[PDB]
């Protein structure tokens, strides 16, 4: 939970110092940033519904050979298995926006990722690209602000970055 | 670790559920009132040693068995540590009230010490007291009732924060118990 | 005599310092070779 | 030692291409400063004994036990060493000027001078002093308008401040 | 940065800036599950402390599946993490297999203690249990005598400590400090006086001859030496390297004497102008005008300065000199 | 030199990662300070020689046996050594506040402090009879703002702690 | 280690003198440029992992030696090691332009690099055009002047945040050679 | 490492010898002067707190630099390690005396100590008075000649003792300049 009070916390921890005032100031910006990050939080949480289906089909639409047997697309299940794996993450950033930091991906989402990813045979690069589907066509004075959409983004480009 | 952002996103996972507009206002008054968590703890790291040495030498003065002959507190080694085990548990509730959430100490303060006061025989009599002391000097600095500090603070209410603290004061109460 | 010297094993229990360690690590050296008895 | 025209050769030499039409226009903006950079250099070098003795004088004149009896520069022969490195850096300071990169400052007067004064003895804290103390009366007597026709020279004088304060810092 | 003076600070300008940051201390018995965000950390932390700033790669770290999972079980950092690490094979085969006996008594005590081997008898401590109990617990004598319990925790990664007075070793392994531990940026594999096949303080080692410290970063970081004997006795050559010692009248004449350290010489760059020369490039044994770099000198105090301009005018450049 | 750039930029070279939104909000409070911690430090630079004097001359005043042959404050040159004394801990403060955290204190005046005056026979609980009186002559309306008195009052119960 | 504010208190301490209105107020648009250094910032840990594989890919395609049997490059583990070389020496120029001055790359990488690259025998015509091409790809990164790719911020300037990053990138090729 | 008895066992290994007669009368005579061999380490020890302070503060009013900032003993941190590098200095110097060799501090503090001076940035031209100051207080205490302590001794001379302590201060001085 790498957020902004646990990584002040850890820091003084460590060299065993009670809460000085580097600690208690980093926590003011914490204040000034809510704003713009728990209204791009609520706004995902009122619409998952809807643009994970949109987000869904793109890599269906893209890397449409997934279908073919010994793939990830065979039957109704593995969609219905898919359409769930998509449906998570876009959960996990949303708790990254009402943590305050990038805590519960690179643990729950990020974290032995990549070797369940190996030995299920599911192609990465269709996740890296239904997750920079929803990021390249959100539009900034209808969805959000001008400063929940940079917030919004930096956690989803922390995926990609992490997978490929 | 878990802090008070770091509760409700592990209650909401539990059920799988998205955190929205029915358990957002908890945290909207949280942030609202987060200048009242840095005005406090600020008013108890200002003198932390201070409250320390006035409770760790407070509780000897109900209970004079403490520095007989053969007593837990007995020399010079045994009260160097005593008052090194009375600033840790400051300095890890200081942690608790800049979290929001009691967290950091039932894994790091707390976890298993119980077990060391019973190895050393350090009874369980007088810690409860030293906190117990300790607990009341903490309450009494948030809130402007100290006696001879008296900081200059905006005005408002802090009768929120003072049922808190002394929340995670009774917790190490119970847990050495 | 065995060798050119007879240092005790460091399997026997109560061989560290146990003066001013943490409380994560008192535990551990109060109880280094004594699990196995208690459990048998 | 290399110049400031041989320092972007030796770096197109090393990728093998041939200058852009937009680097030779960095080249001849790099001449048309020509005849300024000569006068700095100029003002500099027609005054170099009046450059260090002011400011070795004010160096203990602040510091008075470096002159005392068991200083670094109570003797006469450890005075006069004191004078040779104030004039030693300055040399390869006016030198570092004409050629507009700090390649000879380097290789024939700074790479070993910390190595140096750590053996002697020599305090380097009052070197750098002694260095910052010669910078500011060169930077003032090369903003002297007296000969030269008035325009501007502020990324001269910057670039020559430069060279002093990398000096100053590879003494410390 | 470089320098002894300008932060009034004097040990993280000499390569330990992160070292003397971190401390890595696991504080709590068993990793919590549900979780794994905080001791990965203390794993790679650990990886990057007893392997040297090593590489694994992913599958060479997936052979080490079962320990790192003991350990996040209830089980201690130093006997069973750090004395498994050590029994894997992505340990003996950079540091036990790859060099002789005492180059890996010289990376185990720099990997798992933190410090230097001073004098024959630490060696011979450690080169006896190999001889009658293999190398399984050639590594147990490292953890288990009294030296690791008294100054690392339990679970505290084992940090570096060879330089710092508390480590009652010497003042002669202070300086072999900064010949094994080279700055952060730099691995066991990555410096030039061990390039994980051979043994880093051989002769200066076993003598507790104390070296110059030439500082990472510095003009001169370059500067490397090779060893020959001299004297008839141990059939030795003269010319390699200077001597340490100044010892007859040019001692005292000419001043007090010093010992200079150049790295750079290169065949252009000698005469007194700016370029090379053309023509032949080489004389007649088509040799060099210095047959080796790394050249050094032994001067008095009267003939440094003049010493000094021969040095950087023909192309050298000075990395230590200290007083003899 | 304990900052909050400082915190976080070591905090990530721990773990070895990039620079995230838990280490870009730390920084905006950096910025929500600023504003008035700064007010204090420029405010006792013009006015520490009137400060420091202030200073000295209500500890000197109290422990008035330390001007006694055999103790620490013998002749005139110890005690010009003692307001040289106090216009380091009045200059360390002041590199305190522009750093934004505690940075020059902790590893300047107080690192080493336990053993160069117990040593040199310097009673430490005469320093905090100096201290103590600087904050409690701390004036918030007419010498200060509201919120530099807030934290200039909080570098010297620095002090205070750790010289107790 | 030294931010920008850490550089003004050890330049103002050798002078043992307080910092003031002359020193401030290069400070003070430290605090006013910052709103543009934190959303440039952003921009280049969010575009990190594509710039090191372009700039491995790209020092190889203009030196096609280099995964020859024999070159540097050559197996899997030379080149899955020279994308991790790479981007440490990318991450402490995201952390010199986080703080403002340049010694956290130059006391943690650029402290040990040159006598670390001729140990191993990389080439250091090499790495230094893998270092230039991630000069030119955070120049284009920080102005908007990215081809396929363009974040969207508020109008203005960062040409001197721009050349700042270049100087940070250009002693890494001054250090190792 | 090695006191007057072994140095005597490893002259006579060298010739294969034994001990007979005329090397015997020299080390009869340490068992001799033994009592005041041990009558003089205790009138050091006993007063080496004193010895310390006086003699790193005599260094630095005769060097009114190493104060100034950017003087070497600036800090609080600096001027702390100062105060126990020459409190090191003053215990292995106390070993040799009473081991009568000069073989451990030769062994443990003395070799490599140039060499670790003039990388930290030690001054050492300033380090040789602080143990000229310190050889004059020693030679000042096994001889009752202190100006400010008299300690009661039996009657007799302690001169050679005076020379002894005398020779290990000065190569203290011989192994660092
Ligand atoms: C002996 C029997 C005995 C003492 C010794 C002394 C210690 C003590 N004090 C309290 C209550 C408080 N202590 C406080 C601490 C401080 N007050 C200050 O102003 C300074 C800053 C600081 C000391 C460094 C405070 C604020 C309180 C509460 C208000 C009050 O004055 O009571 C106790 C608790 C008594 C109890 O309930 O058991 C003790 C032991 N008091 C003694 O009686
Ligand atoms: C209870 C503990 C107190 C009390 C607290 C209140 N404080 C209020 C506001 C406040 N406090 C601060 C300083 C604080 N902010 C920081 O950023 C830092 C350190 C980095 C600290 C210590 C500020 C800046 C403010 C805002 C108002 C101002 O600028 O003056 C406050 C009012 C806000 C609210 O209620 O939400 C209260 C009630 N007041 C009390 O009466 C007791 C004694
Ligand atoms: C130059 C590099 C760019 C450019 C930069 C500008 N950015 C401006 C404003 C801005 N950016 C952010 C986000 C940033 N701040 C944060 O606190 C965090 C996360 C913690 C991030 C990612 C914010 C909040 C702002 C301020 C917005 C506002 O207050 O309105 C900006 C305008 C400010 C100024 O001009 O001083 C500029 C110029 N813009 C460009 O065009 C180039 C390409
Ligand atoms: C502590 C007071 C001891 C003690 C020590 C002795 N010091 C002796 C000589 C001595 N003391 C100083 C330092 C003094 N002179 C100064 O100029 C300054 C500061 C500016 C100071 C603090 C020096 C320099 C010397 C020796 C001169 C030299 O050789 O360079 C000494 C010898 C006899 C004597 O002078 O009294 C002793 C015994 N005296 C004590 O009684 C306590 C235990
Ligand atoms: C020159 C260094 C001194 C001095 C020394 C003399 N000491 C003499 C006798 C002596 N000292 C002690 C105490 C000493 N012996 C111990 O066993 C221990 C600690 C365990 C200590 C400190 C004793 C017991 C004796 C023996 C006789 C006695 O005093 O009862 C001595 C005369 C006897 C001899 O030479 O063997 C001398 C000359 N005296 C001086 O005037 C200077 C200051
Ligand atoms: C902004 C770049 C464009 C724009 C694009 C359109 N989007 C349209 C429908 C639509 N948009 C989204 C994403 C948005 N809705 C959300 O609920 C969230 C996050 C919580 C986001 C980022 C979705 C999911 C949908 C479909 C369902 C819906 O409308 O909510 C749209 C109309 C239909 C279409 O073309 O797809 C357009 C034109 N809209 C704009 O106004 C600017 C030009
Ligand atoms: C003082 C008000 C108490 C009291 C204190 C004593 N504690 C003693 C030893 C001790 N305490 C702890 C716990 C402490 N260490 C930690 O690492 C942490 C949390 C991170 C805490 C709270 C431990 C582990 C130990 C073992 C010894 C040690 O580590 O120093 C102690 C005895 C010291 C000794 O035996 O030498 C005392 C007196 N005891 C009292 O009677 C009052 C109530
Ligand atoms: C800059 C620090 C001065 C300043 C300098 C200017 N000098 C200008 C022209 C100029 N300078 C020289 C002397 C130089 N050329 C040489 O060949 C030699 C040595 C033999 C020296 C010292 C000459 C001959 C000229 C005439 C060429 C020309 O007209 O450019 C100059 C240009 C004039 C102008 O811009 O109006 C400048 C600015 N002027 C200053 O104000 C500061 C103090
Ligand atoms: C999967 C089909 C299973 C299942 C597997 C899990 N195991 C988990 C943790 C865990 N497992 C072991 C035993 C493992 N380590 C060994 O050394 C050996 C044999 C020599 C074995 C078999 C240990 C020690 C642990 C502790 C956790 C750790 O090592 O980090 C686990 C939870 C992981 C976690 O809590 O983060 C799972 C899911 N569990 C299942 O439900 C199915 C049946
Ligand atoms: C890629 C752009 C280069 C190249 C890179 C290689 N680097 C190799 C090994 C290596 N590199 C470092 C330095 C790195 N680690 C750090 O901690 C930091 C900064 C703080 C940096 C820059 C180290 C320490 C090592 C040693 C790894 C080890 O010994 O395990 C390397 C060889 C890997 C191997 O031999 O297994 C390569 C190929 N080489 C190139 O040709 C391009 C130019
Ligand atoms: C004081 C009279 C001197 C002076 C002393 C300083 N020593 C500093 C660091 C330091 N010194 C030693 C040598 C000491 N430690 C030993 O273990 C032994 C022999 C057994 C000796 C003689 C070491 C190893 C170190 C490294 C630091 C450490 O070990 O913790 C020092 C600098 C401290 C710093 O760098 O912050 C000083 C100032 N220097 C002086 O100016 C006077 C002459
Ligand atoms: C809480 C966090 C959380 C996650 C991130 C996911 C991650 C995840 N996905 C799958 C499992 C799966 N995930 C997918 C999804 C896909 N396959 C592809 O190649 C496409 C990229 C994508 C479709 C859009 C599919 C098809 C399976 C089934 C694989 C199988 O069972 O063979 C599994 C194995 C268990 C299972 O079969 O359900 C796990 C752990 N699940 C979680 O619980
Ligand atoms: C400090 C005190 C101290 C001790 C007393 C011993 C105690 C001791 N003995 C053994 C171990 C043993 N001890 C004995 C001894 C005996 N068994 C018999 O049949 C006889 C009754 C008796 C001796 C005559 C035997 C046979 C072993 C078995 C070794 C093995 O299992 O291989 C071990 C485990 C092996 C080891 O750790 O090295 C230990 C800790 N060690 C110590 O450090
Ligand atoms: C840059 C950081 C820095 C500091 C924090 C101080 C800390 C400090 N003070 C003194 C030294 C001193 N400090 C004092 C001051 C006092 N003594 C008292 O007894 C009173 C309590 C108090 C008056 C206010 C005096 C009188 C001395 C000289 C004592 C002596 O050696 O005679 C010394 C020894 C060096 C010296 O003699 O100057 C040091 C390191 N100095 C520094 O350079």
């Amino acid at each position: 939970m790498k957020s902004v009070i646990t990584t002040v916390v850890s820091a003084a921890d460590a060299a065993g110092r009670f809460p000085s005032n580097s600690d208690l100031e980093s926590i003011q910006g914490n204040i000034q940033r809510s704003a713009a990050r728990l209204e791009a939080a609520e706004k995902l949480a009122g619409n998952h519904e809807a643009v994970v289906k949109e987000a869904g089909d793109a890599c269906f639409a893209k890397y449409a050979y997934l279908k073919n047997p010994g793939e990830a697309g065979e039957n109704q299940e593995k969609i219905n298995k898919c359409y769930r794996d998509v449906d998570h993450y876009m959960r996990l950033v949303n708790y990254c926006l009402v943590v305050g930091g990038t805590g519960p991906l690179d643990e729950w989402g990020i974290a032995g990722a990549r070797e369940v990813y190996r030995t299920l045979n599911l192609p990465t690069s269709a996740y890296v690209a239904s997750i920079a589907y929803t990021r390249d066509r959100l539009c900034v004075p209808r969805d959000m602000s001008a400063q929940a959409g940079v917030e919004f983004s930096a956690y989803l480009d922390y995926l990609i970055n992490a997978l490929s | 670790m878990l802090d008070a952002f770091s509760r409700v996103v592990v209650n909401s996972d539990a059920k799988a559920a998205y955190v929205g507009g029915s358990d957002l206002q908890a945290l909207k008054s949280f942030i609202a009132d987060g200048n009242k968590r840095l005005d406090a703890v600020n008013s108890i790291v200002s003198n932390a040693s201070c409250m320390v040495s006035d409770a760790v030498s407070g509780m000897i003065c109900e209970n004079p068995g403490l520095i007989s002959p053969g007593g837990n507190c007995y020399t010079n080694r045994r009260m160097a540590a005593c008052l090194r085990d009375g600033e840790i548990i400051l300095r890890y509730v200081s942690y608790a009230l800049l979290a929001g959430d009691a967290s950091v100490l039932e894994d790091r303060c707390l976890n298993g010490l119980k077990e060391t006061y019973i190895a050393l025989g350090v009874p369980t009599n007088s810690s409860i007291r030293a906190v117990s002391i300790m607990k009341a000097q903490a309450v009494a600095f948030i809130t402007n009732t100290a006696t001879e500090r008296k900081m200059s603070f905006a005005a408002g209410d802090c009768t929120s924060l003072a049922s808190e603290v002394a929340s995670y004061f009774d917790r190490v109460g119970a847990a050495i118990s | 005599l065995t060798g050119y010297d007879s240092k005790s094993s460091p399997n026997f229990p109560n061989r560290a310092a146990t003066r001013e360690r943490r409380t994560v690590s008192f535990n551990a050296r109060v109880a280094r070779n004594k699990s196995q008895a208690k459990k048998i | 030692m290399l110049d400031a025209f041989a320092k972007v050769v030796a770096q197109a030499d090393a990728r093998g291409e041939f200058l852009s039409n937009t680097q030779i226009d960095a080249l001849s903006k790099m001449v048309k400063e020509g005849n300024q950079r000569l006068d700095i250099v100029n003002k500099v070098t027609s005054n170099a004994s009046a450059i260090v003795t002011n400011s070795a004088r004010a160096l203990f004149a602040e510091q008075p036990q470096l002159i005392q009896p068991g200083g670094n520069a109570y003797t006469s022969r450890r005075m006069a060493a004191c004078l040779r490195d104030m004039e030693i850096v300055l040399r390869y300071v006016s030198y570092a000027m004409i050629a507009g990169d700090s390649s000879v400052l380097d290789d024939r007067c700074l790479n070993g001078l910390r190595e140096t004064y750590q053996a002697l003895g020599t305090p380097g804290s009052s070197v750098a002093v002694a260095i910052q103390k010669m910078k500011d009366a060169s930077v003032a007597l090369a903003n002297d308008t007296t000969g030269t026709p008035i325009g501007d020279c502020s990324s001269l004088v910057a670039e020559l401040a430069g060279y002093f304060d990398r000096a100053a810092v590879s003494v410390v | 940065r470089l320098g002894t003076v300008s932060g009034n600070s004097s040990l993280d300008k000499l390569g330990l800036d992160k070292f003397l940051s971190e401390s890595n201390r696991a504080y709590t018995p068993r990793a919590q599950p549900g979780f794994s965000s905080e001791y990965e950390q203390i794993i790679s932390a650990t990886y990057k402390q007893l392997f040297g700033n090593a590489y694994i790669m992913d599958s060479e770290r997936a052979e080490m599946a079962k320990q790192e999972s003991m350990f996040r079980d209830g089980q201690l950092t130093l006997k069973d993490f750090c004395r498994a690490l050590a029994k894997t094979e992505q340990y003996k085969k950079r540091f036990f297999d790859s060099r002789p006996l005492y180059g890996a008594i010289e990376l185990n005590f720099k990997n798992i203690l933190g410090r230097t081997p001073d004098g024959l008898e630490h060696y011979r401590a450690k080169s006896a249990v190999y001889d009658t109990k293999g190398y399984e617990a050639f590594v147990d004598a490292f953890f288990d005598d009294g030296e690791y319990d008294e100054v690392y925790d339990d679970y505290t990664v084992p940090f570096y400590r060879g330089y710092k007075t508390e480590a009652n070793l010497s003042m002669a392994a202070f300086t072999h400090f900064f010949r094994m531990v080279r700055g952060s940026s730099t691995s066991d594999k990555a410096n030039p006086n061990s390039m994980q096949k051979d043994i880093p303080l051989n002769y200066y080692g076993i003598t507790k001859t104390p070296l110059a410290v030439i500082a990472p970063g510095a003009a001169g970081t370059a500067y490397t030496e090779s060893f020959a004997g001299t004297g008839s006795w141990q059939s030795g050559r003269a010319g390699l390297n200077a001597a340490r010692v100044a010892l007859g009248v040019p001692a005292t004449a000419n001043g007090k004497s010093f010992r200079v350290e150049v790295t750079g010489y290169t065949q252009p760059g000698f005469g007194i102008t700016a370029g090379t020369a053309v023509g032949k490039l080489y004389k007649a044994n088509k040799l060099s005008r210095y047959p080796r770099s790394n050249k050094s000198y032994v001067v008095g105090f009267d003939e440094l300065t003049p010493l000094y301009q021969r040095i950087t005018k023909n192309g050298g450049t000075i990395a230590s000199i200290t007083p003899l």
